[PDB]
């Protein structure tokens, strides 16, 4: 989830 | 042949690429020697005086650079030389920097004549302890601790205003900065002033609004209290010290916590048994997870330095409850800290009173969830059987570190396989043989590298503890009936082994048990397997004798000297010109 | 009855000391849960337009249920982590303090409630303690706090001196001594209005606010978390005295990341921020320092700062500067855009910057085409000598 | 000839162990000598069991240490990685900078395959980048390292039967040999077969979908079952995103995912694992937590 590119 | 090298520096001091002037500052000291100091001290450190830098990776540099200068700039007598600039470096913004600039003036302090100091050094204090600056009054502080005991009485007296200027700044900043100072400024100031005027700042900064500020106070306690001696102590120190422990701001406490034995000692063997005993309860019930485990840590050594005359008996009625709630506290690192001290406890209770009471709690842990509380108390069972009857042990605690040989955190399986040659050497070989054997056997194989090399090596320690001949009955057997497993990881474990158990099995049992499949196997399959083969003839070289070596060695480490697979090469080749066989 | 000024004094008494630590799950007797919500639509919903009796047991009963030490930090050290990373910590028993805040706001927030019904019951002490809290439950709890001091800045005349200095010493411990504090944002919100709104001919308290305190500010790597709060202050400062426009610009300069792409790309971007509103007397004495900068940024290895970067070519005022200053600008930014781009891997800034060359030309011809001169001319020499 | 070199490798190794970089002009130096190695290598790597398969890495230094404390340690142990070797992390160089070390070293020990990150584009935006600068002073480490990683073969067949890759299926690939003739000596594409092999994912959506990550599709159950079928594969291994458990099987055991980067990111709270292929090609998956820092 820290962003789509991937938590 | 030249000193052109040298005289580009002196260019490159200015040269308006960072990349550069850094260079050259950063060897400044090669400078100013091939300068030549009589120089140095008259167009050098006038330059680096005039001359505001912006960068700070330079900033930081010169400000290194100048604590050295001591001899370049002609010793001593000139010393004072070096002042002005660092005196600038000390005002800069970007800490660090400053920092630096501080860490210097010290160093070089030292090498003022007094005469010097009250006239060029102290001077450079006062002028940054009045700064409108907060920063300069911040450094300032980190200053006084190295003139006072040299300058004059008079000196001495205006050095003590300043400082108590610093402590009460209307910047938390500054404050925080006098606070942590305070403790090593007493440590010079005489006798006399710590008690009337160190005190009064120490309470003062002990009690600020800021509880950042605050809490440094604590520190300083610690100091002072070695200061002065005990009666003063219930009057000057203690009602303060006690004040922190309760102060409403958790990290204060904390502090009284990781300072608690530091305070012990200072206070006194008395003053201890008077207000920190119940104090340090306080603490270990406190509403802070922190300040309770942190005071948690301190327990083994808050007991160890208890009076020689009631340790047992405070330990027992005044510490001894609160552990035991400690043991089964919700958060973690509380029961995680405290476990790994715990059982330092047992040689002041006795045989006795450890089973009885402290053992329970042994076992509470040994089983907990958090690995961490098993891991801490599994590391320091090498003791116990020191205290406990190594009966008592192997009866009501060997079952649990049966049961641990195997729990799933492996760091943790590691832990027991680490204190095994002891309880094997302790419990004994025919107890070993029995009912522990087959476990030393089952971790030869974990899923886990990291345990099955903990094993291999754990016997070589065990044939050191039961003889070469134990090994040829209860071991060489199983470490050979491996090579059979199809897994290339376990197969090689036996070659592993092997390579450990040479070094303590006579050249007899290695040559009549062991050499024969560390040849059988050089015709495996999976290449690694092959490789490590002559990586272990290597190891298992030497112990062999000279008849052996050129006649089943040699000629099979020959074999795969001229084998596929480039490894088993390289390793059969350096496998000879070790063993000086070619 | 119809006697309050005895019903209240004694029901927020009751709402006060309450004091139930919601960290263990029991004792499920609301009971306060209703008080408050009470107070609230008692003070609201038009129930009440004359409740100044002298009175301050709200404020105590505030700086009660919100005074405490906040707890240790449930987020990692700080080195190799970021904070726009950290899991938000909320604070449970919210829902009760949720209305402590929403009451003591939509208390001195209404009319009639005199300032001096508070003006000695609400002191610095008070503000300061106040201040800290500005510490960790996902803005919620902060939110409210940036809201609170604002309205207790905008309303004591005489506390704007402490809470605006004892901002600054939040800030000069958050970047000098510890690089850690959660409501840097939030605060610097509060200090937009502030700004916003400053003596016409700025007292020097506010420059010094500006250049030693905000600026600085910028130096910080979490700058990610604060960085739009910041520029605003730093432009918003600018609109009331472009006279600061010069140093605000050769600070930004100074400081300019060397190991942060993603910061480099927020300092451009604020400089845009910037420039958008330079004012042309002032746009000159930063001009050639600045578009040297943006120079290296066009010829950047970093995909998204050169992108960032080139971006400057289409805005219509930054553009307009440039032309009324070619002259000097132009030959700055060539051997960069002009820049043998035939080396590149991110297909994209070739085209680019042809487009911002093309930009280049519809603006003056002739100096366009005399730079490109200059340029190859030197380029020669540079490749025949150069070549022994 | 021989023992100039290969005893300086073992060093650059035993130092980059200790988790200290190797200089600038040791970097160009080691990954020159990678390429030449790594252009022999075709865009389907056979290589040979057992082995020891590893997925996404990402800088988590440390935690690359905890697996060889699982795995075994290189040679003694045959490995292979699924790209994603950079970034995130804080010790990205140190953990590429030895991966490679140690295949320019023993060359048939180790196999290495490129990731989703393994490009200019990625470890710009992500780290890696950075990271370089904040430890080179240049940006020389970043092109010598984002260059090598051209050379780095797409996919590997484990004994003809198991099938790796860091990402998944794509439309415009059908057969293993339609991958041997791509060319992926060249940065990762934003769209096209190459690409997709580093991005594409699992889906129970069904059919070809759209990644809602921007590059690659959503293969699903049976894009894979046919894949498997057709080539004459009995199982495809990847791993490309965060499987909190370590592992996961989909798809009716057909493809399965590998991530290795425990607690990843140093936040998302995941065991990680690694698979081991003995001798006979067995299914032993090892799982471990972050190791103690
Ligand atoms: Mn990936
Ligand atoms: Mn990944």
């Amino acid at each position: 989830x820290l962003x789509r590119x991937x938590x | 042949d030249s000193l052109y090298p040298i005289a580009v520096l002196i260019d490159e001091l200015r040269n308006e690429d960072v990349q550069l002037r850094l260079n050259s500052i950063k060897k400044l000291s090669t400078i100013a020697l091939a300068l030549g100091v009589e120089r140095t001290r008259s167009e050098l450190l006038p330059f680096l005086t005039d001359t505001i830098y912006d960068e700070d990776e330079v900033l930081l540099a010169l400000a290194e650079q100048l604590g050295t200068f001591t001899t370049l700039v002609g010793g001593p007598e000139y010393v004072h030389c070096l002042l002005p600039p660092l005196e600038s470096l000390a005002t800069v913004e970007e800490t660090v920097v400053r920092d630096k600039a501080v860490e210097s003036l010290r160093a070089i302090s030292h090498e003022h004549s007094p005469s010097d100091l009250e006239a060029h050094f102290v001077p450079l204090v006062k002028r940054l302890a009045g700064g409108d600056w907060f920063t300069s009054r911040t450094s300032a502080c980190g200053l006084f601790s190295v003139c006072y005991p040299r300058v004059s009485s008079a000196v001495k007296a205006e050095l003590r205003q300043y400082f108590r200027n610093l402590c009460s700044d209307d910047t938390p900043m500054v404050r925080r900065a006098a606070a942590s100072k305070l403790g090593e400024f007493a440590k010079v100031l005489e006798l006399d002033n710590v008690k009337s005027e160190i005190i009064p700042m120490f309470s003062n900064l002990a009690s600020d609004e800021q509880d950042s500020v605050r809490l440094l106070a604590v520190e300083a306690c610690v100091n002072i209290a070695q200061l002065l001696p005990q009666e003063d102590l219930e009057a000057l120190v203690m009602p303060t010290l006690r004040q922190a422990a309760e102060d409403k701001s958790w990290r204060v406490r904390y502090m009284v916590a990781d300072k608690f034995t530091e305070l012990q000692k200072a206070v006194g063997p008395e003053i201890t048994k008077t207000d920190l005993v119940p104090a340090f309860q306080n603490l270990m019930k406190d509403c802070e997870a922190e300040v309770r485990a942190a005071a948690s840590h301190k327990v083994k050594e808050f007991c160890e330095n208890l009076s020689a005359d009631c340790r047992e008996n405070v330990i027992m009625s005044q510490i001894l409850p609160c552990i035991k709630e400690l043991v089964s506290d919700a958060n973690q690192h509380v029961k995680s800290a405290l476990a790994s001290v715990i059982m330092g406890l047992s040689p002041i209770l006795g045989k006795d009173n450890t089973i009885e009471h402290l053992l329970p709690l042994f076992l509470a842990q040994l089983k907990d969830e958090c690995p961490e509380v098993r891991l801490n108390i599994i590391s320091n069972l090498d003791c116990v059987n020191e205290v406990i009857g190594i009966r008592q042990l192997s009866q009501s605690l060997l079952p649990a570190i049966v049961e641990l040989a195997e729990d799933a955190k492996w760091r943790v399986r590691l832990a027991i396989i680490e204190y095994m040659p002891l309880l094997a050497g302790q419990l004994g070989v025919e107890f070993f043989d029995e009912k522990l054997n087959s476990l030393c056997m089952a971790w030869l194989v974990d899923h886990v590298y990291a345990i099955r090399e903990a094993a291999t090596s754990n016997l070589k320690k065990l044939v050191e503890k039961f003889g070469k001949e134990w090994a040829h009955a209860t071991i060489i057997p199983k470490v050979l009936a491996m090579s059979g497993d199809p897994n290339y990881l376990h197969r090689m474990t036996t070659l592993f082994c092997i390579n450990v158990l040479s070094e303590v099995c006579g050249q007899d049992i290695t040559t009549k048990h062991m050499l024969p499949t560390v040849l059988r196997m050089a015709g495996d399959p999976v290449a690694n397997v092959r490789f490590n083969v002559a990586k272990s003839l290597q190891k298992i070289g030497p112990i062999l004798d000279n008849s052996t070596l050129q006649s089943e060695v040699k000629p099979i480490l020959e074999k795969l000297t001229q084998d596929q697979d480039v490894d088993v090469k390289y390793f059969a080749q350096e496998a000879l010109t070790v063993l000086s066989l070619a | 009855q119809e006697k309050l000024f005895i019903q209240k004094l004694r029901q927020c008494c009751v709402l006060f000391d309450f004091v139930s630590d919601p960290l263990s799950d029991l004792k499920w007797k609301e009971v306060k849960r209703a008080a408050l919500s009470e107070m609230v639509e008692y003070i609201t919903h038009n129930r009440n337009v004359i409740t100044e009796p002298i009175y301050p047991e709200v404020v105590h009963m505030f700086a009660v249920n919100m005074f405490r030490t906040l707890p240790p930090s449930s987020n990692p050290t700080g080195a190799e982590f970021d904070p726009e990373e950290d899991e938000p910590t909320l604070e449970a028993a919210w829902p009760h303090l949720q209305l402590v805040y929403e009451f003591f706001l939509r208390f001195l927030e209404s009319p009639d409630f005199q300032p001096n019904i508070a003006k000695k019951y609400i002191d610095q002490k008070f503000v300061l303690q106040l201040l800290e809290l500005f510490d960790s439950e996902d803005p919620r709890e902060r939110d409210f706090l940036k809201t609170t001091l604002h309205r207790i800045y905008g309303k004591f005349l005489g506390l704007r001196a402490y809470i605006r200095k004892q901002i600054n010493n939040i800030f000069y411990r958050f970047i000098y001594e510890t690089e850690h504090h959660n409501g840097i944002a939030e605060l610097l919100e509060i200090l937009g209005s502030i700004i916003n709104g400053f003596a016409l001919p700025l007292k020097e308290e506010h420059k010094i606010f500006l250049l030693k305190v905000l600026l600085p500010l910028h130096k910080v790597k979490s700058l990610s978390v604060y960085h739009p709060q910041l520029a605003y202050c730093v432009v918003q400062f600018l609109e009331k005295d472009s006279t600061l426009t010069e140093p605000v610009v050769m600070a930004l300069l100074k400081y300019w990341p060397k190991t942060h792409s993603p910061k480099e790309v927020m300092f451009l971007n604020e400089l845009e921020e910037i420039l958008d509103v330079i004012e042309p007397s002032e746009f000159v004495k930063i001009m050639e320092p600045l578009f040297r900068q943006l120079a290296k940024c066009v010829s950047s290895p970093h995909f998204q700062v050169a992108e960032r970067a080139l971006y400057y070519w289409n805005n219509e005022y930054i553009m307009s500067l440039i032309s009324d200053n070619a002259a000097k600008i132009l030959p700055i930014m060539f051997p960069s855009l002009y820049r043998n781009s035939k080396t590149h891997w991110n297909k994209t800034i070739h085209g680019l910057i042809y487009n911002a060359l093309k930009l280049f030309m519809e603006m003056n011809q002739k100096l366009f085409d005399d730079c490109t001169q200059q340029f190859k001319a030197e380029k020669l020499k540079e490749k025949l000598k150069m070549k022994e | 000839d021989e023992k100039v070199f290969t005893k300086e490798l073992d060093q650059w190794i035993e130092q980059l162990n200790e988790c200290k970089q190797l200089s600038e002009s040791q970097v160009k130096s080691l990954c020159e000598k990678a390429k030449e190695i790594l252009t022999k290598e075709s865009n389907v790597q056979e290589v040979r069991c057992p082995v020891t398969v590893c997925g996404d890495v990402h800088g988590q230094f440390h935690d690359l240490m905890e697996l060889f404390r699982i795995g075994g340690k290189s040679p003694d142990t045959n490995y292979l990685f699924m790209g994603d070797y950079v970034d995130r992390g804080y010790y990205s160089v140190e953990t590429v900078t030895l991966l490679v070390a140690l295949k320019v070293r023993y060359r048939e020990r180790i196999t290495i395959l490129r990731g989703n990150h393994e490009s200019r584009q990625i470890t710009q935006v992500y780290g890696f980048y950075d990271e370089c600068l904040r430890k080179y002073g240049n940006a020389n480490v970043w092109k010598y390292f984002t260059d090598l990683f051209d050379y780095l073969p797409l996919t590997a067949l484990v004994d003809g039967q198991i099938f790796c890759l860091h990402g998944g299926l794509s439309p415009s690939i059908d057969t293993l040999d339609h991958i041997r003739a791509l060319d992926r000596l060249q940065e990762v594409p934003h769209e096209g077969p190459m690409c997709d092999l580093l991005w594409s994912d699992p889906d129970d959506r069904g059919g070809w979908g759209i990644s809602p990550r921007g590059a690659g599709y959503t293969f699903g159950q049976d894009i894979s079952e046919t894949f498997n079928h057709a080539n004459g594969l009995t199982l495809v291994s990847r791993a490309h995103q965060l499987v909190m458990e370590g592992y996961n099987w989909c798809h009716d055991r057909n493809v399965v995912t590998i991530f290795s980067a425990p607690n990843y990111c140093y936040r998302c709270g995941n065991q990680a694992a690694i698979m081991e292929l003995d001798d006979t090609l067995k299914y032993s998956f090892l799982q471990f937590d972050p190791a103690p820092r």
